[PDB]
């Protein structure tokens, strides 16, 4: 199973004019993804500029067919969609390592006093297997 | 690593420190004690309960029992479990193994003596055999689960993911299990409503933003032997 | 190649596509039971489109 790009730190995603063809990858349009490239590299957001993108089935269809490269998303997303693919061609890279690997949480506004509960309810999801069997119901990890 | 990202927390905002240690090598438990009949806590939330210590920095466990008595930050680590095992299936492929369901004195598998994991599995009544057989068997340390396992006296040890690769990376014996499951989150031991919560948790995330985890992990993770 | 399925449990069969014909007898109880099963709605959704008469013309 090989691996061409290990990760955000590839000698790839400098320039691909150092390999002879020149590749492409985008992202999607108006994301946090975009923001988070703008505060880690504005270079990449001005190579992205001219790489840019509308539709997430689009951006499939592009990599499926050859109409792109690569697709900067998210991790579990992806991960849920090679998971039902037909054939499982598209791989994806290694689990973020070295990616942001965050986590998603639930936004209250500042003050509300349902968070106390809402954070035991959490814990108490998590905390005897059920989460575990809605990710076994809701995720399979194939391929 | 946690030293490092103290450190790193001393450069972003304004205070001094002073580290110290905990007394035991256990996280801390809810037991009750022998006189009136109460419940009471011990090791690093015995401590910082009795005020004579000021923020947990330590790979803390998070669940559900200890944020109802304090609060949290955002979690640093993001990990699951696994099974320690020495390389016939020699492999245990996680708790599925029928063979540790009904255990006996051949397959040794065991935990840290007053762990949280020893809790978590006393939540899940479905598999009570498991905690009347590692009560047997708890060891006081992990080290010491190491030099257990290291002379073939034991066979298998539920531990964290990324602490059994390093140590993997230490030593070419030491296999991980397949089963990745329970993928939870350690994050830093906190007081309550306090005004190192926000600036803190705001710095951790900037922490998360940006490449520092990945020189961290170029510190200790990354690189193997 | 895989001539055999094991059950339900094939993960191709839950998002089926056009390879995977399957179907079932058209207004029969095993589609009831189905019904009833609350997690396999795709497997309702998909198999309408080719139910038959008869077992024999399956």
């Amino acid at each position: 199973f090989v691996d061409q790009v290990t990760g955000l730190s590839d000698k790839k995603f400098q320039r691909p004019h150092d390999y002879s063809p020149p590749f492409r990858f985008g992202t999607v349009p108006n994301g946090s993804t975009e923001r988070n490239i703008r505060n880690n590299y504005p270079y990449m957001h001005q190579y992205m500029t001219r790489f840019n993108q509308r539709g997430v089935e689009d951006a499939l269809v592009s990599l499926k067919t050859g109409k792109l490269d690569a697709f900067i998303y998210d991790a579990a997303v992806l991960n849920y969609k090679a998971g039902r693919d037909e054939g499982c061609k598209l791989v994806t890279i290694g689990s973020g390592y070295i990616f942001a690997t965050t986590g998603y949480g639930i936004a209250l506004q500042k003050g509300s006093p349902w968070k106390r509960q809402i954070d035991l309810a959490l814990l108490q999801f998590v905390g005897d297997g059920e989460m575990e069997e809605l990710e076994t119901l809701w995720l399979t990890g194939i391929c | 690593f946690c030293i490092d990202l103290l450190i790193k927390l001393a450069r972003t905002m304004n205070f001094t420190y002073e580290v110290h240690l905990v007394a035991d090598g256990k996280f801390g438990t809810q037991e009750r004690v022998n006189n009136s009949n109460k419940k009471e806590w011990n090791g690093m939330m015995g401590e910082l309960l009795s005020g004579q210590a000021d923020m947990i920095v330590a790979p803390l466990t998070i669940n559900n029992e200890r944020a109802q008595y304090i609060e949290f930050s955002k979690p640093f680590k993001y990990q699951g479990l696994t099974i320690l095992v020495k390389k016939p299936e020699e492999r245990i492929t996680g708790i599925n193994d029928p063979r540790l369901r009904n255990p006996s004195d051949k397959f040794i598998y065991a935990t840290v003596k007053q762990s949280s994991v020893d809790i978590y599995f006393r939540r899940q009544v479905e598999l009570s055999t498991m905690y009347r057989h590692m009560e047997k068997h708890n060891y006081e340390s992990a080290a010491e689960a190491i030099q257990a396992v290291r002379d073939n006296k034991l066979h298998a040890f539920i531990w964290d993911s990324a602490v059994l690769e390093f140590e993997a990376s230490q030593k070419c014996d030491l296999v991980t299990t397949g089963e990745l499951f329970f993928r939870s989150g350690f994050g830093i031991g906190m007081r309550k409503d306090s005004p190192w919560k926000q600036n803190v948790s705001l710095s951790i995330l900037k922490s998360h933003e940006n490449g520092f985890m990945e020189d961290l992990d170029k510190t200790w993770v990354r690189y193997q032997e």
